[PDB]
Formats: C-alpha cells, sequence, structure tokens
C-alpha cells in the first residue's frame, strides 16, 4: 500500500483538503477534523502481559539454579522414601524453603520492578511535544495530538516532525531520514516534485524524523497510523543494545563467583564421595556448597537500588532514559556546559547601546520613559530599522494587549528582545514589515553567525534594494567597511574600529551579550529593480556594507548555577564553559558563576597586568584559559590535550557545532568522563558522543532530548550535582552489599576443610549451611541498598574506572581474609565449646572422625571414660552444627554494622535504615525460633542451645567490630598511606 | 538435690520461644515506624 | 595473560615481589599470628572453667546401650569357618586383648565386694571390685585358647556402656533371644544377664583407676547337623527400670543386635 500526494500539484491541494495554503484552516475546522478524525497518536501497543515479566523475575539470576537444587532436593526425598524405611524429612523441608525463598525473592523483585516502571513512565507522558502549527493566519504551539489533516506546521532546526506532511515553501530545510533509509545525511527538502517513488521525492516528509537546519512551512497529509511508519509492524522505539559499565561489572562479578562456586562444589562433592558417603547426601552437600557460595539476591539490591534511584530523581524532576546510565553519571570527571540557557536565565533585557561613538544606557521603562537618553538623531531610527526588518521573531497570536515586557515572542531570546525594545521605543513592527517587501531572507545559523535580509526600499530616494545584516561584533565589522556616525556615512578608519574595541571591552566585560547592525544600499546600476536573487550565486553585496552600532543585553546567571559549580568542583569534576560567544562575555559570566574563580588568572590578563605583551609569558603562569573558537581550528591533537591537561579552568569562545565534538572527543581521549550539557541542534551530535548526555527541558529542542540519556525537566543546573551524588552512591551501596555478602562464605567451607585435614566430627552440616545462607545474606543484604549517603560523599574524587573497579583485590582480601576467618574462628570456638561441655575435649576430637561417623560403633569413649551410643553423640554434632549457625548470626551482625558505611564512622553514619535494624532482629529471631521450636530436631535436625551457648560468639563480634574501627581511623587518619593502599576495598 | 541426665528442657524451649517472639514484634514494630 | 609473570619493569609479578608481596605476607602473618593467639586464649579460658573428673552435662547420655565384643568387619556379622583358623583369628585376637585386664593374675590388686548391693563411694580412694574372669565359664581363654570357635560354638561378649555417676534400679539383666526360630542355643553364660549391682556407680577414668565393668558372654551352639545358617540374636536389658531399652530412633540404646554366620 503506496498511497500520496508528492506528486499532486499545489492547485488541487486547497481543493482537496479545503484549506488555505497560507492562512490555514480556522479553529472551528480543526475542532471539527479532531472530533472527526481523532487524536495524533499511534496507538499503544501491549508488549508483554503481567505474567510474562512474573515469570520472568522468578527464572531469573540464580533463582534457576535454586530451583534446580530444590527439585533434586524433591527427588532424593522421593528416591529415599521409595528405597527405605522411615525416611528423612530434610530433603523435603530443604525443597520447600528452597521454592518458598524463590517464590517471596521474585515476588520482591517483581513489586520493585513494578514501581521503578511505573514511575519512570509517568514521565514519558509529562513532557509534551509541541509543534508549531499556523491557524487563521496565526502561528500557535500546540500539543502534537491537536495536529489534523489539513493544516499547515513549521518544522524548523531541531523540532520534530508533527506528522506526515507536504512541504510547501522550505528554505535551507534539511531533514534527517535515518529511520527510514538509515543514512545520517542530511537530505535536502523543496516544493518541486522530484522523484516518481513516494518514499524518494523529495517535497514530503514521512513523520518521525527531524529537521537538522532550516525552515519549512508544509501541509499536513497524514495523521496517526495513517503515516509510513503506521504502516509498518516495525518498533519506533527501537532499543539497542547499549550495556552500561556498571551493569558489565555485574554480569562479570557473577560469572566470576559462579565458576568458582561451581568448582567448590564439584570438588567438595567428590572428597565426600570419597568419604565414604552416599550419592543421595553428596548431591544435596554439593547443592548446599553452590548455593551458599553464589550471591543470591544481588539483583533484588541492583533493583531496590533503581528504584530507590527513580523515587529520588522524580522529586528533583530529572527524567533518566535508562536507570542503569546514572552510575556513569556519577562516575563522570568532567562537564561541559552551555553558556547561554543553562548557566543562565535566558531571559534577555536590552541594556546599552552603542553608536555616534557613544555608550547610551537603556532602560525599558514601560512606564516614565527612559532614564536619561533620548531618540538622539537619525542613527538611533537607522539600527530600529535593522533590528525590525532584521528580525524574524513574532507575538503569539491573540498577545498584543498585555504590556510588551509582559507578552509572549514565538522566537529567540536575542530577537526576542530586540522585538520587545524596538516595539517601546518604535513601534507596529507588522506595519514595518508591510512597508518593507522581505523578497530575501537568509536564515541565521551557529555556522556563519549572522542574519541578512533583502527589502524593497519604499522611500522617497528608493534604490528598492536594502540589506539588512546582524550578528557578530567582530565578524559584522570585518565586511562592514564604512561607519554611520551622526547619520553620515564616513570611512572605517583605525581610530573608529579601536574605539568600537573599547566599547566591546566595556560593554561585554559585565557578562552582557552584544550585537552588531549593518544596513546598506545597494546601488542600481548594479542590480536592476527585476533581479533573480540566489543562494548558491553570489548576487547581493555580502561585503562592504555601512555600520551602525551594537546593542547589549544583559542575561543574569541562573541563581542555582554558582552553587552546583562549587560543588561540582569541589567534588573534582571539572567543568569547561563551551559557548558561541565572544570570550570577554564568555569569561565574565565564568568568572560571574564561578567556572573562573578569583585568583586565578589567564596568559592575557598576566600580560595585561604586567604591562607586557601578549608573547614573553610563559604559559604555564596561567591555570586559567580562554581559547577562541576560530584558534582551537589549526590546533592539533596533541597541542588541544595539552590545554585540557594543563589549564584547571578552561573556556571555549566563539566555538562551532563541530568544535564543541572535538572538545567533547579531546577530552574523552583524556581519559575521562564527559557529561554534555546541550539544548539546542547544535549539541546534538555531541549529546550522542558524550558518555552522559544531558539536555533541558524546556529550552532543550527535540532533537537534544532525543539524543541525551537524561533531562532537565526544570533547566535547573543544580540537578546535576543531584545525580553525580545519587550515582556515586549507588555505586557504594552496592560495594557495600558484595563486601558484606562475600563475607560468609569461609565459615561455610572452613568445616567441611578442617573436617577432611583433622577428621574431627563435622562442624557444620547442609541444613545448616543453607540456614546460614538463606537467613543472613539475604535480607541483610537487601537492606544495605537502603543506606543513606556518606558525610563526605560529594568531597571525594570521581573514581577512576581502572584503578577502582565494583570488586578489586582489596575486596576479595578483606572478605575472604580477615572477616570470614574471624568469623569462622567464631564458629568454631562454639562448637569446641558445645563438645568439650559435654564430655569430648578438644584434643580427643583428633582422628574421632571414622568412629563418629560409623553406624554400628556404638561405645564411642569420652575423655571422662564414658560411651556414647551413635545416634546418642549425633544428637550433640547436630546441636553443635546448631551453634554454628547461631554463632554465624552473632558474628554477622557487627559485619553487617561495619559493612554500613565505608570511611565514616557508624555513629556519625546513624540509624536512619530500619531496613538494617530490621534485619537483624528478623535473622536472631529467626535463629532463636530455629533453635527452639518443638519437632526441629526431628525435622532439620534443630537442638535447643543453652542461654550460656549464645555468648561463644561474642568476643569475635566485638573483635571485628574494632578492627575496622581502627582501621577506618587509620585510614582518615593518614590518607594516601599503606592501609588505604592494601585495605581499603 | 540435683539430678543429672535431666534438663529443664522444656522451659528452656519456652523462653526461648517467648524472645524469639519478642524480637520478631520489635523488628515488626521498627519497619512500621510511625 | 600476556606478561602475567614478568620480572622486568617496576611491576613484577603483579604487586611489587620486592616491597608490595613482603609487606602483605607480613601483615597476615602478625594477623593470623594474633587471631591465633586470641582463640588459643579463649579455649584456654573455657577448658579452665571446666572439670577433670566429671562432665559438665550429662543430659544428652541419660542411658547405657548395649555393644558386643568383637567388632566384626561388616556391621556386626560374624563370619567364620570351623576348618579355617585365619577366618576366625581376629575375633580371638581381640577377645583375648580385651579380656587381658580380667584375668586373674591382672585384677590381684582390685578389692572383693559384697554382691547384690550398690556400691556407692564418697572418699577420694575410690576402689574398684574385681569381675572374675571364671564367671564368663566357657567363653574364657583360660579353657581354651579359641573362645569357641573351631568348635561351632563362638562366644561373643555384650556389655553395657559406661555412664559416670548412674545408678540403675532393681536388678539389671541380659537376656539374648535367637530370632532364628530358636533353632540353636544362645547361653548367656553369667546365669542369666545378672549384671551386679556391685560394679555401679562409674566414678570416671580418672577417680575410677583400675574400674572392670560387668560382662555377659554369649555362646551361640551350632549344631553338627545343620553346617552353616545364619543366626540372628537381640540382647536387652530387661531387668532394670532406669535402664531405657524401648527407644526407637536409637535401636542400640538399652538392646543390641548381631548375626553369626559359620560355615563348613
Ligand atoms: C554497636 C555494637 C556492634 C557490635 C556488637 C557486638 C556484640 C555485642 C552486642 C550486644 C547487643 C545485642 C545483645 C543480644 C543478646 C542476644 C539476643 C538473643 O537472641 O538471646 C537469646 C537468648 C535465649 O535464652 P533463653 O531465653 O532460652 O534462656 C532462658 C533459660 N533460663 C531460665 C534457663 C536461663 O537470650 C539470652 O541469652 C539473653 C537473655 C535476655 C533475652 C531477652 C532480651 C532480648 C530482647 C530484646 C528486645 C527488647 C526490645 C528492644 C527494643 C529497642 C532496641 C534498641
Ligand atoms: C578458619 C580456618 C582455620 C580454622 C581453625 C579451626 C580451629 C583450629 C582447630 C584445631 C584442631 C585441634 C584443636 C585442639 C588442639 C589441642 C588443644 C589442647 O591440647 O588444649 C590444651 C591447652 C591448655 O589447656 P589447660 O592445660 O589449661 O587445661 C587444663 C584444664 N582442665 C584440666 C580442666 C582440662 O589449651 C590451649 O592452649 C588452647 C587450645 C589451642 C588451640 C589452637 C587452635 C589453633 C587455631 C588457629 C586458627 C587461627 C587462624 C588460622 C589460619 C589458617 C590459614 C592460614
Ligand atoms: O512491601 C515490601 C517493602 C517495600 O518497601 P518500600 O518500597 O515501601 O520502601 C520505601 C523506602 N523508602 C521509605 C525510603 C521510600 O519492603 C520493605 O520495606 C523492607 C525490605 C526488606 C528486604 C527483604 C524483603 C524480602 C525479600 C527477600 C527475602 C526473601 C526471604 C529471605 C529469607 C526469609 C526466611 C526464609
Ligand atoms: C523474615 C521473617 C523470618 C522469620 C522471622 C521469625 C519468625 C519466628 C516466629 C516465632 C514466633 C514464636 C511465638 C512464641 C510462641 C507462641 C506461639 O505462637 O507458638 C509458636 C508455634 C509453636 O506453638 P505450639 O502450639 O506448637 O506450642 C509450643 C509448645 N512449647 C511452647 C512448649 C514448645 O510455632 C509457629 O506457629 C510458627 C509460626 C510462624 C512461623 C514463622
Ligand atoms: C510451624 C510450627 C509448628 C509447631 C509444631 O507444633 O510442630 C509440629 C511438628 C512436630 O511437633 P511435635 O509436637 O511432634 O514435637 C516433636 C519434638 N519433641 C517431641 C521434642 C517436642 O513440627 C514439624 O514437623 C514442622 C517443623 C516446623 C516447620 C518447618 C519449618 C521450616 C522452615 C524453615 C525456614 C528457616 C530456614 C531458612
Ligand atoms: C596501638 C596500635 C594499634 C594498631 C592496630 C591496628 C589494627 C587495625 C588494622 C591495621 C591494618 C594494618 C596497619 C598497618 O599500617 O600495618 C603496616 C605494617 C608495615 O607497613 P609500613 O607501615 O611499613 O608501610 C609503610 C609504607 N609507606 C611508607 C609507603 C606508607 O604491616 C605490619 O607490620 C603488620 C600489620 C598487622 C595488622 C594487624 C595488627 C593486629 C590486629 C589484629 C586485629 C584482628
Ligand atoms: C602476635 C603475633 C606474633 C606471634 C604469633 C605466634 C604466636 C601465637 C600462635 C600460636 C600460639 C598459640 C597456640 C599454641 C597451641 C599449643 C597446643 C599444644 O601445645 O598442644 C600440644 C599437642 O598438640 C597436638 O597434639 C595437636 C597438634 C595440632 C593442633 C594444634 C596446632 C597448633 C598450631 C597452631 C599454629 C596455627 C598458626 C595459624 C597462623 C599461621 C600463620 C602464623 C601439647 O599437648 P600434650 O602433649 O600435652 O597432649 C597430651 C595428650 N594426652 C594427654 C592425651 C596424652
Ligand atoms: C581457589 C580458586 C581461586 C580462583 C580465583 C579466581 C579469581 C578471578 C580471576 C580473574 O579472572 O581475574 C581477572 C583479573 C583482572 O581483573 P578484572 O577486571 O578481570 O576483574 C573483574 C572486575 N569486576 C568484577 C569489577 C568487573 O586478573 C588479575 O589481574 C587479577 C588476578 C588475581 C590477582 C591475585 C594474585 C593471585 C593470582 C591468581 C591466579 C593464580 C593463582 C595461583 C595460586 C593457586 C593456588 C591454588
Ligand atoms: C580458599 C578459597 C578461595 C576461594 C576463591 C577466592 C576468590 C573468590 C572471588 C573471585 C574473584 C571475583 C572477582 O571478580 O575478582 C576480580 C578481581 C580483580 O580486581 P582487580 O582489578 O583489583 O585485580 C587486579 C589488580 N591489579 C591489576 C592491580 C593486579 O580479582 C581478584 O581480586 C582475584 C583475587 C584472587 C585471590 C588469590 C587467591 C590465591 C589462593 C587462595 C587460596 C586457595
Ligand atoms: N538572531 C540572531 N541573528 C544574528 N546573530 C545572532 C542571533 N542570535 C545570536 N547571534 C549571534 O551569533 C553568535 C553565535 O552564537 P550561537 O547561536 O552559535 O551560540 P548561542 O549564543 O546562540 C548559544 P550558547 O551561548 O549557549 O553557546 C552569538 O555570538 C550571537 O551574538
Ligand atoms: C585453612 C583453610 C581451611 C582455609 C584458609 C584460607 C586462607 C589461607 C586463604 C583464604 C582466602 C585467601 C586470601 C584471598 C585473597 C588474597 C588477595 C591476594 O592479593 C593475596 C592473598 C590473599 C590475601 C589470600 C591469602 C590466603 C587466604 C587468606
Ligand atoms: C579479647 C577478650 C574480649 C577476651 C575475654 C573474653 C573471654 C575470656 C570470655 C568471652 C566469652 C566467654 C565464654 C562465653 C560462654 C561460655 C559457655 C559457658 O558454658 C562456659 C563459659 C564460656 C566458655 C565463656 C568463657 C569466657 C569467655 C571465653
Ligand atoms: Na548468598
Ligand atoms: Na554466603
Amino acid at each position: 500500500v503506496s498511497m500520496d500526494d508528492h506528486k499532486l500539484s499545489l492547485d488541487e491541494l486547497h481543493r482537496k483538503y479545503g484549506t488555505d495554503l497560507s492562512r490555514g484552516l480556522t479553529s472551528a475546522r480543526a475542532a471539527e477534523i479532531l472530533a472527526r478524525d481523532g487524536p495524533n497518536a499511534l496507538t499503544p501497543p501491549p508488549t508483554t502481559p503481567e505474567w510474562i515479566k512474573f515469570c520472568r523475575q522468578l527464572f531469573g539470576g540464580f533463582s534457576m539454579l535454586l530451583w534446580i537444587g530444590a527439585i533434586l532436593c524433591f527427588l532424593a526425598y522421593s528416591i529415599q522414601a521409595a528405597t527405605e524405611e522411615e525416611p528423612q524429612n530434610d530433603n523435603l523441608y530443604l525443597g520447600v524453603v528452597l521454592s518458598a525463598v524463590v517464590i517471596i525473592t521474585g515476588c520482591f523483585s517483581y513489586y520493585q520492578e513494578a514501581k521503578s516502571s511505573k514511575i519512570m513512565e509517568s514521565f514519558k507522558n509529562m513532557v509534551p511535544q509541541q509543534a508549531l502549527v499556523i491557524r487563521n493566519g496565526e502561528k500557535m504551539s500546540i500539543n502534537a495530538e491537536e495536529v489534523v489533516v489539513g493544516d499547515l506546521v513549521e518544522v524548523k532546526g531541531g523540532d520534530r516532525i508533527p506528522a506526515d506532511l507536504r512541504i510547501i515553501s522550505a528554505n535551507g530545510c534539511k531533514v534527517d531520514n535515518s529511520s527510514l533509509t538509515g543514512e545520517s545525511e542530511p537530505q535536502t527538502r523543496s516544493p518541486d516534485f522530484t522523484n516518481e517513488n513516494p518514499l524518494e521525492t523529495r517535497n514530503i516528509a514521512f513523520f518521525s524524523t527531524n529537521c537538522v537546519e532550516g525552515t519549512a512551512r508544509g501541509i499536513v497529509v497524514y495523521t496517526g497510523d495513517r503515516t509510513v511508519m503506521g504502516r509498518i509492524a516495525t518498533l519506533a522505539s527501537g532499543l539497542e543494545g547499549g550495556q552500561t559499565p556498571i551493569a558489565a561489572e555485574i554480569e562479570h562479578f557473577i560469572h566470576i563467583i559462579t565458576g568458582v562456586a561451581v568448582f567448590l562444589g564439584v570438588s567438595f562433592f567428590i572428597l565426600s564421595l570419597i568419604l565414604e558417603y552416599t550419592w543421595l547426601e553428596a548431591v544435596i552437600f554439593l547443592i548446599g556448597i553452590i548455593v551458599a557460595n553464589v550471591p543470591e539476591g544481588l539483583l533484588a539490591t541492583v533493583t531496590v537500588c533503581l528504584t530507590l534511584t527513580a523515587k529520588r530523581m522524580a522529586r528533583k524532576n530529572c527524567l533518566v532514559k535508562n536507570l542503569e546510565a546514572v552510575e556513569t553519571l556519577g562516575s563522570t570527571s568532567t562537564i561541559c556546559s552551555d553558556k547561554t540557557g543553562t548557566l543562565t536565565q535566558n531571559r534577555m533585557t536590552v541594556a546599552h547601546m552603542w553608536f555616534d561613538n557613544q555608550i547610551h544606557e537603556a532602560d525599558t521603562t514601560e512606564n516614565q520613559s527612559g532614564v536619561s537618553f533620548d531618540k538622539t538623531s537619525a542613527t538611533w531610527l537607522a539600527l530600529s530599522r535593522i533590528a525590525g526588518l532584521c528580525n524574524r521573531a513574532v507575538f503569539q497570536a491573540n498577545q498584543e494587549n498585555l504590556p510588551i515586557l509582559k507578552r509572549a515572542v514565538a522566537g529567540d531570546a536575542s530577537e526576542s528582545a530586540l522585538l520587545k525594545c524596538i516595539e517601546l521605543c518604535c513601534g507596529s513592527v507588522k506595519e514595518m514589515r508591510e512597508r518593507y517587501a522581505k523578497i530575501v531572507e537568509i536564515p541565521f545559523n551557529s555556522t556563519n553567525k549572522y542574519q541578512l535580509s533583502i527589502h524593497k526600499n519604499p522611500n522617497t530616494s528608493e534604490p528598492q534594494h536594502l540589506l539588512v545584516m546582524k550578528g557578530a561584533p567582530e565578524r559584522i565589522l570585518d565586511r562592514c567597511s564604512s561607519i554611520l556616525l551622526h547619520g553620515k556615512e564616513q570611512p572605517l578608519d583605525e581610530e573608529l574600529k579601536d574605539a568600537f574595541q573599547n566599547a566591546y571591552l566595556e560593554l561585554g566585560g559585565l557578562g552582557e551579550r552584544v550585537l552588531g547592525f549593518c544596513h546598506l544600499f545597494l546601488p542600481d546600476e548594479q542590480f536592476p529593480e527585476g533581479f533573480q536573487f540566489d543562494t548558491d550565486d553570489v548576487n547581493f553585496p555580502i561585503d562592504n556594507l555601512c555600520f551602525v552600532g551594537l546593542i547589549s543585553m544583559i542575561d543574569p546567571p541562573r541563581a542555582a548555577v554558582p552553587d552546583a559549580v562549587g560543588k561540582c568542583r569541589s567534588a573534582g569534576i571539572k567543568v569547561i564553559m563551551v559557548t558561541g560567544d565572544h570570550p570577554i562575555t564568555a569569561k565574565a559570566i565564568a568568572k560571574g558563576v564561578g567556572i573562573i574563580s578569583e585568583g586565578n588568572e589567564t596568559v592575557e590578563d598576566i600580560a595585561a597586568r604586567l604591562n607586557i605583551p601578549v608573547s614573553q609569558v610563559n604559559p604555564r603562569d596561567a591555570k586559567a584559559c580562554v581559547v577562541h573558537g576560530s584558534d582551537l581550528k589549526d590546533m592539533t591533537s596533541e597541542q588541544l590535550d595539552d590545554i585540557l591537561k594543563y589549564h584547571t579552568e578552561i573556556v571555549f569562545a566563539r566555538t562551532s557545532p563541530q568544535q564543541k565534538l572535538i572538545i567533547v572527543e579531546g577530552c574523552q581521549r583524556q581519559g575521562a568522563i564527559v557529561a554534555v550539557t546541550g539544548d539546542g541542534v547544535n549539541d546534538s551530535p555531541a549529546l550522542k558522543k558524550a558518555d552522559i548526555g544531558v539536555a533541558m527541558g524546556i529550552a532543550g529542542s527535540d532533537v537534544s532530548k532525543q539524543a541525551a540519556d537524561m533531562i532537565l525537566l526544570d533547566d535547573n543546573f543544580a540537578s546535576i550535582v543531584t545525580g553525580v551524588e545519587e550515582g556515586r552512591l549507588i555505586f557504594d551501596n552496592l560495594k557495600k552489599s558484595i563486601a558484606y555478602t562475600l563475607t560468609s562464605n569461609i565459615p561455610e567451607i572452613t568445616p567441611f576443610l578442617i573436617f577432611i585435614i583433622a577428621n574431627i566430627p563435622l562442624p557444620l552440616g547442609t541444613v545448616t549451611i543453607l540456614c546460614i545462607d538463606l537467613g543472613t545474606d539475604m535480607v541483610p543484604a537487601i537492606s544495605l541498598a537502603y543506606e543513606q549517603a556518606e558525610s563526605d560523599i560529594m568531597k571525594r574524587q570521581p573514581r577512576n574506572p581502572k584503578t577502582d573497579k565494583l570488586v578489586n583485590e582489596r575486596l576479595i582480601s578483606m572478605a575472604y581474609g580477615q572477616i570470614g576467618m574471624i568469623q569462622a574462628l567464631g564458629g568454631f570456638f562454639t562448637y569446641f565449646v558445645i563438645l568439650a561441655e559435654n564430655g569430648f575435649l578438644p584434643i580427643h576430637l583428633l582422628g574421632l572422625r571414622v568412629d563418629w561417623d560409623d553406624r554400628w560403633i556404638n561405645d564411642v569413649e569420652d575423655s571422662y571414660g564414658q560411651q556414647w551410643t551413635y545416634e546418642q553423640r549425633k544428637i550433640v554434632e547436630f546441636t553443635c552444627h546448631t551453634a554454628f549457625f547461631v554463632s554465624i548470626v552473632v558474628v554477622q551482625w557487627a559485619d553487617l554494622v561495619i559493612c554500613k558505611t565505608r570511611r565514616n564512622s557508624v555513629f556519625q553514619q546513624g540509624m536512619k535504615n530500619k531496613i538494617l535494624i530490621f534485619g537483624l532482629f528478623e535473622e536472631t529471631a529467626l535463629a532463636a525460633f530455629l533453635s527452639y521450636c518443638p519437632g526441629m530436631g526431628v525435622a532439620l535436625r534443630m537442638y535447643p542451645l543453652k542461654p550460656t551457648w549464645w555468648f561463644c560468639a561474642f568476643p569475635y563480634s566485638l573483635l571485628i567490630f574494632v578492627y575496622d574501627k581502627v582501621r577506618k581511623l587509620i585510614i582518615r587518619r593518614r590518607p594516601g598511606g599503606w592501609v588505604e593502599k592494601e585495605t581499603y576495598y | 538435690e540435683d539430678d543429672p541426665f535431666f534438663y529443664d528442657e522444656h522451659t528452656l524451649r519456652k523462653r526461648g520461644l517467648l524472645v524469639a517472639a519478642v524480637l520478631f514484634i520489635t523488628g515488626i514494630i521498627i519497619l512500621t515506624s510511625g | 595473560w600476556k606478561l602475567f609473570i614478568y620480572n622486568p619493569t617496576t611491576g613484577e609479578f603483579l604487586g611489587r615481589t620486592a616491597k608490595s608481596w613482603g609487606l602483605i605476607l607480613l601483615f597476615y602473618l602478625v594477623f593470623y599470628g594474633f587471631l591465633a593467639a586470641l582463640f588459643s586464649f579463649t579455649m584456654w579460658v573455657m577448658l579452665q572453667t571446666l572439670n577433670d573428673e566429671v562432665p559438665k552435662y550429662r543430659d544428652q547420655i541419660p542411658s547405657p546401650g548395649l555393644m558386643v565384643f568383637p567388632k566384626p568387619v561388616t556391621a556386626l556379622e560374624y563370619t567364620f569357618s570351623r576348618s579355617d583358623p585365619t577366618s576366625y583369628a581376629g575375633y580371638i585376637e581381640d577377645l583375648k586383648k580385651f579380656l587381658k585386664p580380667y584375668t586373674l593374675e591382672e585384677q590381684k590388686n582390685l578389692t572383693v565386694c559384697p554382691d547384690g548391693a550398690l556400691f556407692e563411694q564418697k572418699g577420694p580412694v575410690y576402689v574398684a571390685c574385681q569381675f572374675p574372669i571364671s564367671l564368663l565359664q566357657a567363653c574364657s581363654g583360660m579353657n581354651d585358647p579359641d573362645f569357641g570357635y573351631s568348635q561351632g560354638n563362638p562366644c561373643i561378649l555384650v556389655k553395657m556402656n559406661r555412664i559416670i555417676g548412674l545408678k540403675p534400679e532393681g536388678v539389671p539383666r541380659i537376656d539374648c533371644v535367637s530370632k532364628n526360630e530358636d533353632i540353636p542355643n544362645v547361653a548367656v553364660y553369667p546365669h542369666n544377664g545378672m549384671i551386679d549391682l556391685k560394679y555401679f556407680p562409674y566414678y570416671g577414668k580418672k577417680l575410677h583407676v583400675g574400674y572392670l565393668q560387668p560382662l555377659v558372654a554369649v555362646q551361640v551352639s551350632f549344631a553338627p547337623n545343620n553346617t552353616g545358617k545364619e543366626v540372628t540374636v537381640e540382647c536387652k536389658i530387661d531387668g532394670s527400670a532406669n535402664l531405657k531399652s524401648q527407644d526407637d530412633r536409637d535401636k542400640f540404646l538399652g538392646r543390641v543386635m548381631f548375626k553369626i554366620t559359620a560355615r563348613a
């Protein structure tokens, strides 16, 4: 199905749709079509039902391994019951426990993911897609839903195309059709019909695409699923296979730990089979070892962290497309920010005017008129004419009732400020543009930095060709050969240029954007009344104009910017300002917001201070630099790296969209994670190139928001600091949880090794091995994801991805060599106490394994002479197993308490985490219940502990706390020392 | 006159269950703190 | 792993072997030495509280369980051949080793006590009554070096496990009944089971020096007409209310079962 209006002529368009090509349909017609044809929204496809995701949670991660373990336990119980009489129910009560644990963990993870997904979804509909449509001859910004078939819309740079529209008048318009064609090369658009194929023609846009630059009026021809995208079943929002670094680290750790655990389990299975075990017991032992040596519930901690971050970002108005991309935001080491719209409020008020070789203070003052300055000579009239003709900004529909300053303008900030000022002094810009026929207009772009227009002169002495131009004063003055003073055209000598430079220094030095203006009367001999102007041809005299003056408008820095910049520069993040404005204005703004501090001088600043030329000054004497954009063109890759690594305070002025990409790639080459804050279409590739891209929720275009990984819904620069802090907190909590989880592996594998080596009775059994792991390592480890941020979370340098990893050689060393060893010693001490208080002294246990485990030697002798039956001494052995589990609980109290923080005191951290205290209380309650519940001896072989057998692990639980406290005190006292080098994980 | 070969295991497990109940109640109360 | 253990450059064998490895090895040596010292001190403090003569808790070993001697190779199953002296040599050697202290010359120091009365002791002397080996008639090595083996009448000693301070009530007795339809005759030799009360209580290995516990010798008589066969015998304590012998979880508490298989 391929039917369109691409080959249809313009004459039938008015007849077919019943809408004017210029004025368009009225509000009543738009409402009728909307009520008839419906809204402009694709039908949301239901991807997966709720039961699909719940099963994915149930059978994801180590939960499948636990399902396998439970199934094998049930099979072992079935075989045992079928073979023997009076079978043991250990396998049944173990399989039930494993299945219940899997179900509970899956339900919890599903609930957390549902919360996170709902919170993330609540932001997709928050941002309304705004489209500019000409209705009743006036342009209005409406939602994309209300766009109907028939009306004409305006598409410009960075504006997402609302619907399938037929271009009727495009200038400089290039569209990006990577969604359909696949190539990112822009394609030009012209009203004329070129290609027969509907897709290959150049006079229609096929929706879901964007215009990189230029502007185009086009009639919307299709709406909703009737467009090309709606016909095909391909998913428009196709997620790419992008893996975040934190996810890669987690996956690598999971793979390594699973391999290690499987190796240990297989080795222990073989060793137990060598020690005359039984198959139905050896397989259960292997399952216990494998399950206890893998960190199940690690993914639940990650899910809780993501949900907490999603909750926190929602209160700061920070849309995040991928919640796992906040770790990179916390790992950010460089921030490249734009001056206008990010570090400034983007509210421009005209402040000063330089003309007639004089600076005039301009104040709006809707009432009481100007302060001291007046109409002056005809130079002001010429400047007002230039500003009126050059501007393409107009007020919104039905807005000519309120005062001009409060009125809304649908143009750029500078254009809006100029329009308001010229309507305050002069008036009726609509009639002014009616007076002068704007035959030719060159759209403004950052590549040229000037705006040009051609008008027909209606004066008595009319050359019929007036060329008006505005733009950057240094670029503008480079071509305006003459100057207009006192209304008389005069040559531009060196003195006037020096005066202009002094005026630029005075106006720009206060932190104001300055625009220079020129008008030229084209000769009639070279150009008759009828001339065919073309962009490709030179035609009009682009050079040799007449200068008039400069208009300087203020733009105060945003209120929250200075504190955010201070926090970033105190946290170790280098803030670079990349702007297209003059170095004077950029440097003044940077000093205002705190990017360039007080006491740091530029090379030019040092030269001026010492009254010496710019040369002969050693560049290393200056830690702050303001690199001009034109100088960056001739810089080398090595030369740029010297700039980016020797200067703490770097500003880039008069840059271009490509040079921002060059700066970003250089910063990324210099081993830095770059966060680029861009809003316009001139930041689209830089946002994609940066490690973390930040757009603006209001000032940002519709392409910057689509290319960025984060959106500031209130444009607040004080949200980047919050994002960085939360990114650091995620990593801290994850590594704390991993460190706590890894401590319990040694106490669960050392008893079997000591059993084999010393031939003592078994200190710990499979049921107690799985009780240590499922009781103390899941809830307390999930409770560490709720831990608050440190006191100095934002006072530490950004983590080096290579030097500092999620799991390093110092986390493994600590967990497996100090805390795990202390816990194993505590468990062994409790086991020895229990066995010695019954008769078997510690030295009598060396070599008792063979006789202790023999079912037919029912006379095993004490150290006191008594003789024990097999079924009598196994009761004592299982009491020892229970005490080992209970002492691991006690020694893991003061391991969770010390993993609660990484470098600060626990007293300073506090007790805000209610989940951690809940986990401690519930694990000790579970231990007490397992020990003292009637019927546990028959079922799980758990026997009551005497009251004094609980305090055996107390001296070893205090040792962990004291050791950690002293080592963290040493770390703070001597930063960078041996302890922090080797012990700080 | 005390007698060996016998321990008051009924009272021991009764008090252990009471302590487990107290710990469970306290952990629930702390979690849902108003 | 390229350049995994390369010696040149500042980085040799991952961490610097000259300094980093030495420092970390010293740190872990000191750490584990302190941990071992703390564990040893804690164990010493625990062992100081205990008594060297009687265990702190005796509630996990409340009642004795019988056990047969010698211990066979495979699970209380005595297999021997009359014409093969190497089959029952282990049983004979074990019985001779066990019954060496019970010989008359070995127990000449032990005192003689009246029968039927519980021998309670208070003073630190803690004498031990002597158990004459003549009670186990025809099941001792004094008459024939083989303890009834090589004639088809093997002798097995059934002895009660020792518990410190246990005072049995009534008159204990071990009665062995053949579960093989009583085709052979099981003869508990000290008349009945007849476990005399003068050998109780037991006061510990340290206090009670030279203590010899009562023994019961059973002699399954394999008749010449039926050569071979398998005889299942169960001996339990029957006369004392103190000594429980009806627990189902523990199949050796107060009772014992065994099988004798003859050949040729
Ligand atoms: C910052 C420090 C980090 C480093 C920590 C290092 C470790 C040292 C810290 C210790 C603080 C926690 C202490 C926990 C004590 C164990 C708790 C427990 O699980 O002990 C269970 C046992 C069971 O013995 P049983 O009953 O079977 O013996 C009765 C038999 N009879 C008659 C024969 C003798 O009990 C006992 O041994 C003790 C007897 C008392 C048990 C009841 C009291 C416990 C209940 C507390 C809840 C109170 C509410 C608290 C709310 C505010 C919290 C801030
Ligand atoms: C986690 C991996 C390692 C796991 C280790 C498992 C535990 C160690 C296992 C040991 C097996 C043998 C233990 C028994 C040794 C003989 C004990 C002994 O004969 O006790 C006697 C002495 C003194 O008694 P007394 O005369 O005062 O009693 C008189 C009082 N009355 C009369 C009342 C009794 O008691 C004493 O000295 C104190 C007892 C000495 C115990 C030494 C334990 C050494 C363990 C070191 C582990 C440290 C970390 C190791 C790292 C390994 C990887 C590199
Ligand atoms: C501060 C840092 C720098 C210093 C650190 C080093 C000092 C602290 C370390 C160890 C000292 C405390 C442990 C002393 C135990 C004496 C037990 C004894 O001596 O038992 C002796 C015999 O053992 C044994 O048969 C068992 C031997 C194996 C078990 C004990 C092993 C002890 C080895 C421990 C080294 C562990 C090292 C771990 C870390 C490795 C890196 C350093 C004496 O028994 P007996 O002849 O009376 O038995 C008579 C028996 N019947 C009465 C039946 C005739
Ligand atoms: N409507 C307009 N017509 C002509 N020139 C304009 C203009 N708006 C701005 N300019 C000038 O063009 C120059 C190029 O600025 P550009 O548009 O590339 O960056 P920018 O200032 O708009 C955003 P930022 O300041 O955050 O980098 C500016 O110095 C400005 O003075
Ligand atoms: C005695 C048996 C049963 C268990 C003893 C385990 C001990 C010897 C093992 C387990 C964990 C191990 C540590 C794990 C990790 C590292 C980090 C590495 O950079 C140096 C070695 C070091 C520090 C290991 C030393 C040896 C170690 C402490
Ligand atoms: C380093 C410092 C803290 C060590 C000093 C504490 C030592 C001496 C304390 C702490 C824990 C104590 C033990 C706790 C429990 C028991 C079980 C009980 O039935 C007999 C006493 C015994 C065995 C205690 C002996 C003394 C003990 C080992
Ligand atoms: Na685990
Ligand atoms: Na574990």
